[PDB]
């Protein structure tokens, strides 16, 4: 009854969908032809949150995947799960995005985003009570920051109160992948911050280092980078589909987390991260999850909270478990390492316990947390944007796309005030 | 609760000791091989083994490089040096 | 007693009988089907086993599984008292010794054959293949023919 | 772990020719350069990682430099049996010799190939992950073995610096001689490497001829016979990095155990089991006897008597089947012999390393097949009188200023010979500065 | 998806020979044209089965009656600034409009030429302003060829520099000395000196050619590596080149296959950027390249002060990945390698080569090139 | 309930621990795989003082293996009991130490001490009620003296209350294995005395003369050496693991040997040592065990105890025993050796009895002795420091890491103060 309409932006969004809808397909027990095969029946009860049901026993995901280039779409249909996606929901462009978020909506993207308004409010009206939308894009590319940011912005008019969400791929700290990340990432934060309220933070090297040291793979690939973000991508919305003894939706994880609409940037993690050669040596108990959640080596973001201070913490648990030990260790972490925690708030952390673990596991947790240590991210990108804008280097494109120099100063000023807001709670 | 855990562990240890005793009996049972062809003749065909498959052991003859073969990069006296020197020879 | 070692060292210096082994494990909760490489050393009747990691690096790399001493057949023995593992007893000294006269089992090459399962300190490993040198050695020494590969992994 | 060794001169590359076969024989790496598919060695899985590089196709390529400016010997090396094993670009070939001149190889004919050699060594070192140090294989009495090696040593410390630089050097014989100008280019190449070397081992020519004459039974031998023995001792000095044992020694442990000062870093080298197959099995090569053999003066690889000097440091690097009891039992009676004199500031005087790998033999070569081996690294103050003779020859010949016109015509300055002589005077003075009781 | 290729002059037809040899040999194109979805972006789909190439050859034109007489459409292959262009440029525009009318969407426009040719530079400096008045702001590519120093050069800089998005610098002597120290092609010929630049033009369109994980198209590097709309004349190096035997001896991994581009011994032009400044870069990968080892290789270079970045480029890097290894031509000289790296970069170190051209030449082109020199000094 | 954290530093400490964890594996009946193969239920009842229980019935030893170079980690892992230690408990560097103090203490030990604390404090966080820290290291090494003594310095700044005992390996009197043993020994004695509550010093000369004199081996391999010490460490922690008549934990001995905080240097031993050929011709009773404890020719540790004077004696008997014989033989060993005991303490001998002897024995015991005959152990080391520091032998490669000579004179002065403090009881 609480249906989720899914919008993915860019080749990034398409290819994170190609593994999120693998994790969902494994946890709800469906096959690459769309029908049901799984062991139990309670997975089939609340399928309606994600999978649109069609006649003939078919579960189409409610996923709309947008991009400006059709080859990544054909690669999406070339995957192992490329069949279960409907062909009509694929929105395809003609010209490239040019590593800029301008032409994905201005010149070629006008008619194309007119076209997605026949798939956004078509698929919405097929539901009954739409719980919300969510997005995942990249801030270092053009089409994900072009169509995805404006579809974040445009969808606010038709459905204001319904909860929106985004998972932001912030640029890599050490080895950058595109030189437009000083522009194309910073230009999506000055005005596309009030449209969203549940912005997470997933970083490319922040998966690299943990896949090196925790999982211990000599040759990591993107196939587990997508797994590590997808496990959190579904573990945030577990009580929505799976009954438990303490049910709590994503709106719950919004209310109990942020005090202000501007302060809504998060920093996620996922606790059962054990190497395949270290499975038989680790006692999978409740304290060893909350031990690993409060460490920098299980942080899916670039920043470090040892430089900062914990404002609010969230934890969504699975499996039939007893909630004396989670609260015992929870009172333990508020007291021993009391220097890394913020005052003026009595209790800072929300728990949500459901009954069903993911297949092959018995207990796990999902991490959501804001801090003042994410100031390290936006300052590190703002210094590189201000170190190059003063030479007027890249303005020749932006003069020819209807954007003048007022909104550049607007972007710098919004960066400055969002930074200065995050300094008081240090 | 405690009784179930203790009974499960007792059954587990008993089964594992049972399989270990069965393995020990099987090693006690399994047959051994006795030598046909003596010690003084296995070394002879091992000696012939090391002289028709791997002649380089027990040789150190250090034979010269044949004349129908092109030189390593260059020491003097189109295409690449391998093919060009094959044409030259 | 033949306590000399120069016999098996001179005439069997660089002969290694290889055997490809597989340790199936589905009974344990997190055991993997780990295959192994066996090396029997005819120089001093010792035996070391080696690990080959598969693709995508499932585990860590150590390049060694067991070291250079003899394999016990009857499982893992409890460790003896100090001094019990000597090869020859001796009367009371005199810095010299005066030896006694009026006073343990190990795997050997006669037990390793294609189709048997051996006891590497409790594990259920199974000999599957060998190389051509091992085939020649068994063909001459023990008349064994038809070294058929056991289909595993 | 990794190790990279450098051969300079035709002496160095001939040492590599008659020594790297033992590196190919410790493991089973073929002269073709692959692992044989049906015959195996059984030495673990990464004992080849230190001295040979692995390629995904399966072939094994070494980690070394054979550099020579005169082609007639390096060309033989490549055109010989190991024509495919060696990397072609790792074998640097020149076009002209040095003619026993330090000056040409240090300035004029040096600088146009040292950049390419530096490129090769930098690429090879950046391939390695756990590089431990450098080993130097060059002569003293030659021109290209002195000058190019000296220029490479003076260029090495600028780039990498703190990485260890070990030296295996060839010294002129006291009684016989090969060339005529060898004191000049000897003290010219020990003047600049002194601040760059870390522990400079020493090899004589006639002193190993004595070993190949009286222990090993060969009359009228040649260079390859001694080159195999040199290869044996350099492989035994790196024995514990590649194979396992009770007590382990790596390339960072020789420096901390042999040289106490940066100015006295010239030990002596000795290999004990130097018997052949005719007499190896006619006497028992016990650990006591092979330990007693290293301290006999007749076993020394440098023509000098150590009884006239005071021992400073020793480094046992054992091999094969070794009982740790009899090692201590032999060293305990080593201190009992008063004929071996010791200095007071080194109360311990010994480092012991044990390996569980027997000393291999080239099949049908010269040495025997045995179970035990000793690598003696005897640091003593008896190397001073091996230098006083060279200084005496220099003083006798420099007074007439013979053959200096050859050097000064290629970038030399005549005042640099005096500076090298005074540096060696300091290198002679500090040896008796530690002889005080 | 449909790409195009235009080549000007004798140099153009000679480099198009080897480039289309690479293109026709990656696919199963035999010189008759038939087969025994990666082909549509350079070839048509004719109902008879003979794939018509999407190429225009303007001008040795041996290529007509050689190994590939029937593969090339003779109407598309045509047979120099104010006289000869009056009957060819308006005529080859007819054939360009003929090929463009059947394509669904054109994205690439690739023009190759030689600076030293009368026709080669004149038609190069005619077609792009005729392009401007019929096609407009669509992307166009120029990988120019001009001979190296120490072995019409300025007549085309006053009309093509402002109207060109990208322009490489391919020097023949600078590849002549780049193999003799690495390969052993003693006395390199000329009919296969274009084989290496054929490999580079294969690598630049790799994502248009093949599928990829993190892949990027033709329109992007003319919108990423260009700081300023009037000055963008970068360079391109393909350092990882060896024969089969050195491909067998040394192990090729991603880390030490990229260091050769940053070193001057395999730098494709002679002017080493130690004097210059690394403005930005572009990783075009192919083969069994993992996203991990690359990001374990740039980080080592980034913490080195031997290289010098410009002050305004903190990121200065760009990444594109392609699945397939490069295709090795029988009768060529490449090794069947599993990985390779293609380089695109603009440096300030081109300016001293052009000051060398300045004092070698030493009217509007003169003052424009002097002002370009001054502007390039002030930028970097 | 009282669990022990074991520290394993160096090459020496690695082998010593690698076989101590197998003499403690057959006691608790742990196989090479990691499952309980025991004979009775006494070992199963309190298997927490050395082992951690994993999720699949596997048992995991709880110890930290640390060394700079990985050439010793491939020997402990490949052993008979090498596949029960965790992958994460092997912490390693890239280079070695090599008979030096400064390389493991300041310029490279400080980098990896922060990598060993992250697993040490994780290990203690899973502990219910920790008792203390046991450490295995070599005094004459580079990693035991370098890194292990850093760990002696570092851990007790966080846990000051818990006990500390070290199984240290002093340089041998007659023949030593490293030319710069006295430098490292003098530098380590001063930080040992200021930081450890007790010290169990072992010398290889006193193991070798036992394997010659009592055990009567012909070729004593190094495992035969390490078995005596492994039995010593297993026999000082008897009472925590098994019930008994009169049980003593580590605190109950540490309150019973040391009267002064700087008199904590001991002399271990072991009673039931018989030859192979003389096993069945010797009566195994309390008088013939106490006639083996209190002799010098059959004695572990180091120097001759007849040249000094004991202050105290500990004895941990195992097995069903008659306490009247215990008290009678201890009273007679005090009465007959009246000339070799202090006159200012009434009773010097401690008695502690557990009920369970090891495998293959009916009764066993472990000697621990504080005596002023340990003054002679450091006399020769101080003599070597004075005889080698006068010429400044190896001084420049300790100053090659920024260290001065003032700490060398400080270490010699502290050693002199310690060796003069023991002297006033003769
Ligand atoms: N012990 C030993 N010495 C060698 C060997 N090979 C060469 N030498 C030394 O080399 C010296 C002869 O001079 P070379 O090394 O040939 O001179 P070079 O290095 O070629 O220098 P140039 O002649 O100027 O080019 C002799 O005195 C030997 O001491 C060898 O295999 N063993
Ligand atoms: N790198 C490369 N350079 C080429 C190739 N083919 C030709 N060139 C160069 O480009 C020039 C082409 O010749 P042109 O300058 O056009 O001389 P032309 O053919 O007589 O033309 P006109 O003078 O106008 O009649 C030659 O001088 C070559 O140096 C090629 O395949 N590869
Ligand atoms: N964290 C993360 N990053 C990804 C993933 N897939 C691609 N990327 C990153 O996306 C960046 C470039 O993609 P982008 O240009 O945004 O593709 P576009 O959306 O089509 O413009 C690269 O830096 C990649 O590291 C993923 O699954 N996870
Ligand atoms: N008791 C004992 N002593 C050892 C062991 N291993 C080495 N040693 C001694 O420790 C000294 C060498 O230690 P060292 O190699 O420097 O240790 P490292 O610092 O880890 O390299 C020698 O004197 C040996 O006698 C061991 O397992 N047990
Ligand atoms: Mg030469
Ligand atoms: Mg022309």
């Amino acid at each position: 009854m609480r249906e989720i309409v899914h919008l993915q932006a860019g080749q990034c969004g398409n290819q994170i969908g190609a593994k999120f809808w693998e994790v969902i397909s494994d946890e709800h027990g469906i096959d690459p032809t769309g029908t049901y095969h799984g062991d139990s029946d309670l997975q089939l009860e609340r399928i309606n949150v994600y999978y649109n049901e069609a006649t003939g026993g078919k579960y189409v995901p409610r996923a709309v995947l947008v991009d400006l280039e059709p080859g990544t779409m054909d690669s999406v249909r070339s995957g192992p799960f490329g069949q279960i996606f409907r062909p009509d929901n694929f929105v395809f462009g003609q010209s490239g995005a040019g590593n800029n978020w301008a032409k994905g909506h201005y010149t070629e993207g006008a008619e194309l985003v007119d076209s997605v308004l026949d798939v956004v409010r078509k698929e919405a009206e097929s539901c009954d009570c739409l719980q919300g939308f969510q997005l995942t894009h990249s801030l270092g590319g053009g089409t994900g920051s072009g169509m995805g940011t404006l579809l974040i912005s445009k969808i606010r008019e038709e459905y204001p109160d319904r909860i929106m969400n985004t998972f932001s791929v912030v640029p890599s700290p050490k080895v950058s992948d595109t030189v437009v990340e000083p522009y194309n990432a910073t230009l999506s934060v000055h005005q596309l911050v009030e449209n969203t309220d549940e912005t997470y933070c997933i970083d490319n090297e922040a998966l690299y280092d943990i896949c090196f040291r925790t999982l211990k793979l000599t040759t990591p690939t993107y196939g587990d980078l997508n797994h590590l973000v997808s496990a959190t991508m579904s573990g945030v919305t577990t009580c929505l589909r799976f009954p438990g003894q303490l049910n709590a939706d994503l709106r719950k994880l919004a209310v109990n987390m942020v005090p202000f609409p501007r302060l809504h940037f998060f920093m996620p993690g996922f606790a059962p991260l054990t190497s395949r050669g270290s499975q038989q040596y680790r006692a999978l108990t409740v304290p060893e999850l909350t031990q690993q959640m409060f460490d920098a080596k299980n942080m899916m973001a670039a920043c470090d909270p040892r430089h900062g201070r914990y404002l609010t913490v969230a934890a969504v648990f699975r499996g039939r478990m007893s909630m004396k030990e989670v609260d015992e260790q929870m009172l333990n972490v508020q007291n021993k390492n009391s220097s890394y925690f913020v005052e003026w708030i009595p209790n800072n952390v929300k728990t949500a316990v459901c009954d069903i673990p993911p297949r092959g596991l018995k207990m796990s947790a999902t991490f959501i947390g804001n801090s003042t240590a994410i100031q390290e991210l936006f300052k590190r990108i703002s210094e590189q944007f201000t170190a190059m804008f003063r030479r007027k280097a890249f303005l020749h494109w932006y003069t020819g796309e209807g954007m003048d120099e007022m909104e550049f100063t607007e972007a710098e000023s919004n960066m400055n005030d969002l930074v200065s807001e995050y300094q008081q709670y240090q | 609760n405690m009784a179930n855990c203790l009974k499960i562990f007792q059954e587990n240890t008993r089964r594992c000791k049972d399989q270990l005793e069965e393995f020990h009996c099987s090693v006690a049972t399994a047959p051994k091989l006795k030598p046909v062809r003596s010690e003084g003749t296995v070394l002879r065909t091992l000696h012939q083994y090391y002289r028709q498959y791997h002649p380089l052991s027990l040789e150190c003859k250090n034979i010269k490089k044949p004349l129908h073969e092109p030189p390593i990069p260059g020491w003097a006296g189109s295409t690449r040096y391998t093919v060009m020197a094959r044409n030259c020879y | 007693e033949s306590f000399d070692t120069l016999k098996q060292f001179l005439e069997y210096d660089r002969k290694v009988l290889r055997f490809f082994c597989v340790w199936d494990d589905s009974g344990s909760v997190f055991g993997d089907r780990r295959e192994l490489i066996l090396h029997y050393f005819l120089s001093d009747d010792t035996i070391e086993i080696k690990e080959v990691l598969p693709h995508n690096s499932g585990r860590d790399a150590m390049s060694l599984f067991l070291q250079r001493r003899k394999l016990p057949k009857y499982g893992p023995p409890g460790v003896y008292q100090p001094g019990q593992l000597t090869d020859q007893t001796v009367l009371n000294v005199y810095y010299g010794f005066l030896l006694d006269k009026y006073q343990q089992e190990f795997y050997k090459d006669t037990d390793l054959s294609i189709g048997t399962t051996i006891n590497v300190w409790g594990r259920k490993v199974l000999l599957c293949d060998c190389d051509d040198f091992t085939k020649t050695y068994y063909r001459t020494k023990y008349g064994i023919e038809n070294f058929t590969s056991i289909p595993c992994k | 772990r990794e190790c990279i060794s450098i051969h300079v001169g035709q002496a160095g590359v001939q040492i590599g020719n008659a020594c790297w076969e033992l590196y190919c024989l410790e493991h089973g790496i073929q002269p073709d350069g692959q692992m044989p598919s049906d015959k195996t060695i059984g030495g673990g899985d990464d004992s080849f990682n230190t001295f040979f590089s692995e390629t995904g196709a399966g072939k094994h390529v070494p980690r070394a430099v054979f550099v020579d400016l005169e082609p007639t010997v390096v060309d033989e090396v490549r055109t010989g049996t190991y024509r495919q094993l060696f990397h072609p670009e790792q074998l640097i070939t020149g076009k002209e010799d040095a003619a026993n001149n330090y000056a040409r190889g240090h300035y004029t004919i040096g600088k146009e190939i040292v950049d390419l050699v530096l490129d090769r060594i930098r690429k090879l070192a950046d391939l390695c992950t756990g590089l431990q140090g450098f080993l130097i294989f060059h002569s003293f009495g030659g021109g290209t073995g002195s000058g190019f090696a000296s220029l490479l040593m003076e260029r090495l410390s600028v780039d990498y610096g703190k990485k260890s630089k070990l030296e295996f050097a060839i010294y002129p014989a006291p009684q016989v001689s090969t060339a005529v100008v060898e004191p000049y280019n000897s003290i010219l190449t020990t003047h600049t490497t002194l601040e760059h070397s870390d522990c400079a081992f020493m090899v004589d020519n006639e002193a190993i001829y004595d070993i190949c004459r009286r222990n090993l039974d060969i009359e009228r031998p040649t260079y390859t016979n001694l080159n195999r023995l040199i290869g044996q001792i350099v492989s035994s000095i790196t024995a514990s990095l590649r194979f396992d044992g009770a007590l382990n020694v790596d390339l960072t442990e020789f420096q901390t155990n042999l040289v106490p000062y940066p100015r006295i870093h010239f030990p002596l080298a000795t290999y004990a089991p130097v018997i052949s197959a005719e007499k190896a099995y006619h006497e028992q090569l016990s650990v006591a006897e092979i330990t007693n053999a290293c301290f006999e003066p007749a076993n020394q690889m440098v023509k000098c008597d150590p009884r006239h000097g005071k021992y400073m440091a020793c480094c046992m690097l054992y091999r094969g089947d070794v009982v740790p009891k009899d090692v201590n039992a032999a060293i305990a009676t080593i201190k009992t012999k008063r004929t071996i004199q010791f200095v007071d500031w080194c109360p311990t005087g010994f480092k012991v390393g044990i390996n569980y790998q027997p000393p291999t033999v080239v099949p049908g070569g010269d040495l025997a097949k045995v179970q035990r081996a000793v690598c003696m690294l005897s640091n003593t103050t008896a190397i001073a009188e091996a230098w006083a003779r060279l200084d005496h020859k220099l003083d006798l010949m420099y007074a007439k200023r013979a053959f200096v016109h050859w050097y000064v015509g290629e970038g030399m300055e005549e005042g640099e010979f005096s500076e090298a002589r005074e540096d060696l005077a300091a290198l002679e003075k500090d040896y008796e500065e530690v002889g005080v009781d």
